[PDB]
């Protein structure tokens, strides 16, 4: 199946007789959902995108200057003036210069000078920003059944099915041939917080650069650069990129601060990448919450006869997948449609079959089948397929597996936030309480420290720790210690 | 002059490709360590001055930590 | 007299029997030399320059990339190898990436991948540094006789003379007609410290940007940018502009950090400007110490007859100068060669003459003119030229003049350091002791706080004052407090 | 990443034109002001906690100054 | 019985209540398994080998240098460069040399010089590292019926049978002629850790050196020599063998540090030897845990009648074996097929028979005489074969036998480690507890002191003891001293 | 086994070219500093144990110097 390809994968099992299971799909991830007597499914989120989003204020990065003009008058007459000073698209400065008989004034002292220039952004040095509309965003989810066949990453799997969700059409049914029907419910209101994300374009034909960035809205609105809205002809605040030198008697210099691209791209350091492929603007990082209903699923070939035990052969020997699972591929030559008798035996025990199969009831069929994936307990084991056999030392330990999965859980919690509590739960009391406590505490923490640097956050944590330790009474001492500990813990964890 | 401030680190996240590795605990530990190894003499001078002058273990630890963090200026 | 065209004018007065005087000549400044019985002189420094200076290593600011190549190998088949990795002009990086049956390999695990790209510098985006040679540098000093003519700043005075000093230059004499010879001896290598100055050229073609900068050598030699010398064909450390994304299974991306011109110009903020003219490289700052010999000067027209008291008229009425002097110009009708009778009296005391002329023995000549410059005491005065009379209120006060001179002395100390103790000095203990104390104290302070910067230096001053407060014993407590206060005061004043 | 450090101020002097106005205490205070408006709630928190907990006026003033100066640069 | 040919031998007895037994066979060892109701068997591990294993890395031990180049530049100019600096297979260095008028340099000072040389390796002076593949390794086990005939070490025994275990193999049945069938299950990948060992090949055709060595992977990765991979053309880090002298004005010398084979062979002191045979790579140390099933083995010739007691004669009179047994050979001339009446009696009691026979039931047949191996108690005894008789004195004592077995046990435990607890194991508390505790404590100790030398280990032990004596008041002092003693003892006892 | 001892350094001197630089006090101190930087944690462990168990400054200095000098070889 597809989700053996990724570094990131997860497993969830429906408890005895459960009809549906809830998931949070993370873009660039996978979940394998399994239940007794139900065919195993791979479910993942493939794309989040919109066509021609809305625009927002557009910045400039490299100014082009023209028609420099200057005027000045002597040390006792009225201030100088230029017509361009009242027009649009011009930047001007007013200053005083020293003059005297040396340059044809009648008196010695401070005369007046004014300079003006015309400013327009260079051809391809704009920075456009876009925002998504919740009424138009498309989420695409894909589902794949565990047939007994394997296909590479550049090959078309015949069982792949697609469901596209908008704010309308929140629920869909997918039909999967012999395996039956599966139900998907995915409300977009639970997904990415669209109010706070902006897509930043720069120039998309520049090779060796990403096509777009996913910057934060508050950060985007604070940049000190020239800017305008779409269609307008005259830039606001060319002053930020045009600077003036000190004046001579009757002349004054206009300087251009140059292209800012290198400063901008250094500021964007930590921002996630986004993509553009035409009319379509893709996020490459996000998540959705869904409920999957399994009741309409059914097994294939459950009534077949067993294979001829002597006919099997390996096409690929068993190998470790890196997810604590073993993968195998078998070939067969007897009467074609039949059921494979795979099993595995632990050393030092009476031949009990201990394998847990991810692909249930494997079959061989006309021009298909043969792939197997299974989990074995730690230690020395033997694998049997009919008369064919192989050996396997399963590395690791039970406590190691528990720790590994706990670490994965902590990582998910810190990456997805409050929505992590909805992963794989049967709903109810524990999950609801966890989510409520998490959200109410996180809101306050985000309110007090949103946008602050990691170093100042750590520094305040240390200060609070010291001050609580030094506090004059126990209650306040503990309160300050707890506050410092909380800020330190969260800053170090994130 | 135009100042484009650096983007906040933890406000926005996920599992896609990031642009570049932003400032983090690892980076700052590396910076302070390298700086100390660059300014050894001054580092030991400040450390011994504080250790000698300040009367209590916890406050010495706090002051030393803060000074070492801020040293690269 | 050119000295009237500028602020920063300085008056130096000798005494009868004074053979010669020492001056420190600065760009954008000038001195008028007055003597008890000899014509006044104008002396100033026009240019410090070299022709075709020697180069130093060039830096790139905008990388051009081409012909990316990528190769990879499976988790056990050893590291990847690519032909371009050993050539020149190429940037390469090798890393590990995940592999598995999803890709066409035998095992699951970390493989090897390597990527390379050809790097160059774009057509006109290279900063280049030049350094001066002490045996070729040229200083130009100019001297003007201070005749009674007046000439505008865009027009050439027929009497001024030029001295082009080099390391191979002796004491030189300038004739300047009837006024007699004047002598100059300028000590090259007494001025700008050429061992730590670099002229930075960015692109002399662009319109709205200064043509050169005078950066510090200790700052130029450490700069995170690709660099090479003039004759080399391939760049070193091109890796400073290219970045590499996290690898996929069989691909990784090459990124370009763009043009750095805007961050460079931001760093150069405080640097002084320089200039380029064809083959000539000019500084626009610096100074040189030079001795001027007045020995062979003579006054003109001493044997001429006195002009008629009548037959004068004004051409420009008396007006206030920028330097607390009065300037005027008169016309005469009659037999031309004669001496102007000029005097001034306090209102209500015609017996005493209070004028101090900057132009001794004013004359009118067959084709000359009647420019005059005077200093008068504060208050109400009358100016007489023959029988022409004019009233004049002289603003200011004696305390104000003393204050102005003291302030300008402080500024010269701030600008040229210990060399200030040589200005206009006849020698002796004041100059000797001042220069010795200044040089030693300044050397020590520069050794400790040379490159630390204003605000860090001020903060350390505050810390030192706090330490002086904290130290338990009163006497060194106060001494250290004074030391902290002194460092604070000096770092704030400079 | 390319990291060009800012040129030192006091080592070079003259009377010709300078490229731009250098960094200064006024600039520092202006930047602090710009930061405070965006981070007012945390500003009030930091001022109130220290003003309440510490005992001496001069010490509180010193700590406030140090904190404000340190806040924006990072 | 091949067990007689070897210095090292071990006996294991199956009590009648058992039919399968656990062995850990050691390459170069040998084991006799016997049960009162079954014919005895001789089983040993013959070889561990692979065909054409993988190549990890290759080092070079004698650099070849060619086409030296050098260039220099004067102080006032840019550093020198050579094209060889940007090519494959070259090593280069640049430095500063003093120059002046004496070298046509034009100015006194330090210039620049650069030198380069092409580097390769001699035809036969490579060193190749090979690694095994767990899915291709072969273990050979051999079993011998203990026929009662005898043959020397350079002769082939008709009853000897072979089994070739691999990962593919499972429990195998060997048929042994009239004696029946025996079952073997060997657990490949439970023996030597293939992830830690590298087979190091220096050269095949050197007449007076071993063909291969076995070395540890952590050591082999840090050999600090020039290194390469098969098919790659250019060496990495030839700078480790080329060395550069200090420069003259315009010349620099390149030195070669020559052959390293001597220092390598001196560093390898203490590692086990390996072997190479055509395409096969053999280890010469290692072990395999196996379970051997004795059911369906049956006696030979129980139906025969007893021999003519008067006809026997000696062919080889009784002799003392190396393993505390007696060995003899008889000849007979009567009706050939018949059982040998062999017995022995202690001198103090003429009624009780005392012999214990390793041969299960000796008989003579049309071909093959009578070899007998038997055990007797310490003291004076008489051996009878029918009328033929001989007199024997058995050395040692029961206490000595117990002590010698204890020595054997300790030695095996020290050599093989954890697997020692499986030798002759049939489950049970003592065996299980021993293996568990040994695993835990041995792993903990190894993680701390793995790879550390004996002298540092001894020094740490002594220092810990001394510091315990020097330690503070609380009782934990004794534990500290005991820790030092423990590390010292565990270092000394091995 | 053949074991050629390292030539003594202090017994010969001159101003001509030497074959290859040998050991010296500064070289050993360089190796000590490099080792300490490589194994920071172990260095602090060794320092703290003695700082806690030995009361006399001179004794601590002596033991620290001995341990540091022996560290690179072991
Ligand atoms: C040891 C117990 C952890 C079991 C585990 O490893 O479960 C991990 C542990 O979660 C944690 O908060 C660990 C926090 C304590 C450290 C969660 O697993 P998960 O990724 O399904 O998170 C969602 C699973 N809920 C639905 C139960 C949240
Ligand atoms: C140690 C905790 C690590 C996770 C973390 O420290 O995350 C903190 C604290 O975790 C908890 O609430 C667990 C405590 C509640 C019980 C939650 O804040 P958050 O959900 O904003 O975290 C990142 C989420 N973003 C993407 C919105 C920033
Ligand atoms: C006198 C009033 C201010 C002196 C001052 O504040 O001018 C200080 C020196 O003070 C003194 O020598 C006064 C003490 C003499 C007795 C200037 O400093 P500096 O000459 O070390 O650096 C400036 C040299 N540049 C410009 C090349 C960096
Ligand atoms: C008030 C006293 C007169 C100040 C004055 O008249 O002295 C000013 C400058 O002295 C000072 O600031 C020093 C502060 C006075 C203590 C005139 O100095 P100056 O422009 O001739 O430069 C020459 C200055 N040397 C001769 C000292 C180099
Ligand atoms: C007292 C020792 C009498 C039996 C004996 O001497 O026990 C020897 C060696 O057991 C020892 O080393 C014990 C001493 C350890 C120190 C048995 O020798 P084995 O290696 O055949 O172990 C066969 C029995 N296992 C496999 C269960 C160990
Ligand atoms: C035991 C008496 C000899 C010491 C020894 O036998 O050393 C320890 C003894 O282990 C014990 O549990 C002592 C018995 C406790 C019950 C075993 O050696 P090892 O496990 O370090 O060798 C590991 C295998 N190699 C040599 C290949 C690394």
């Amino acid at each position: 199946s597809r989700c053996t390809h990724l570094e990131n994968r997860d497993f969830v099992t429906g408890t005895q007789g459960t009809t549906r299971v809830t998931l949070v799909l993370e873009l660039g991830g996978c979940v394998t959902i399994t239940a007794e007597g139900k065919p195993s499914m791979d479910v993942w989120l493939d794309a989040i995108y919109q066509e021609n989003p809305a625009k927002t204020r557009e910045y400039c990065l490299h100014a082009k200057l023209s028609d420099t003009k200057v005027a000045a008058r002597c040390p006792t007459m009225g201030p100088a003036t230029l017509a361009e000073e009242h027009q649009g698209g011009t930047v001007c400065k007013r200053d005083q210069s020293d003059r005297g008989w040396g340059n044809h004034c009648g008196l010695f002292g401070k005369g007046s000078i004014v300079a003006c220039v015309k400013a327009a952004c260079e051809a391809k040095k704009k920075a456009t920003g876009h925002v998504y509309d919740a009424n138009k965003i498309v989420y695409t989810v894909k589902v794949e059944p565990h047939t007994g066949d394997y296909v590479a990453a550049n090959e078309t799997h015949s069982g792949r099915k697609t469901a596209s969700f908008t704010v309308s059409s929140e629920k869909t049914i997918l039909t999967m041939g012999e395996y039956g029907d599966v139900s998907l419910l995915c409300r977009v209101a639970s997904g990415v917080d669209l109010a706070q994300t902006v897509i930043l374009e720069l120039d998309k034909t520049v090779e060796h650069l990403p096509t777009a960035w996913q910057v934060h809205r508050d950060w985007f609105n604070d940049l000190a650069l020239p800017w305008k809205h779409e269609g307008a002809q005259n830039w606001n605040n060319a002053e930020r990129l045009v600077e003036f030198g000190a004046p001579h008697a009757v002349k004054m210099d206009v300087y251009n601060l140059g292209d800012q691209t290198g400063v901008l791209l250094k500021a964007l350091a930590g921002v996630p990448v986004a993509h553009i492929e035409g009319t379509k603007y893709h996020l490459k990082s996000g998540h959705v919450t869904c409920e999957v209903g399994l009741e309409k699923l059914k097994m294939k070939g459950l009534t077949y006869t067993m294979c001829d035990k002597t006919k099997f052969t390996w096409k690929r020997a068993p190998t470790d997948s890196g997810h604590d699972t073993v993968v195998m591929e078998v070939t067969f030559s007897g009467t074609k449609p039949c059921r494979i008798p795979v099993r595995a035996v632990a050393h030092g025990s009476p031949d009990v079959n201990v394998a847990m199969l991810i692909t249930p009831n494997p079959t061989i069929e006309n021009n298909g089948g043969g792939f197997i994936e299974m989990q074995l307990p730690p230690g020395d084991n033997i694998i049997y397929v009919g008369e064919l056999s192989h050996q396997w030392f399963q590395k690791g330990s039970s406590i190691g597996r528990v720790f590994q999965k706990t670490k994965k859980g902590i990582e998910r919690l810190t990456v997805i936030g409050e929505h992590a509590w909805d992963f794989g739960s049967a709903g109810g009391f524990l999950s609801s309480i966890g989510k409520a406590v998490h959200t109410v505490l996180g809101g306050a923490f985000n309110s007090i420290f949103g946008g602050v640097g990691f170093l100042p956050k750590l520094l305040l944590g240390v200060a609070l720790a010291w001050l609580g330790l030094n506090m004059r009474n126990p209650t306040m001492s503990m309160s300050f210690l707890l506050a410092g500990g909380l800020v330190l813990a969260m800053t170090l964890g994130v | 002059s135009v100042l484009i401030p650096s983007h906040a680190q933890g406000e926005l996240t996920g599992r896609g490709h990031k642009w570049l590795e932003g400032d983090s605990l690892r980076t700052h530990l590396t910076r302070v360590e390298g700086w100390v190894w660059k300014n050894k003499l001054l580092a030991l001078a400040m450390v011994t001055v504080v250790w000698l002058t300040l009367e209590s273990v916890v406050t010495r630890v706090a002051v030393l930590v803060v000074l070492l963090c801020l040293a690269p200026v």
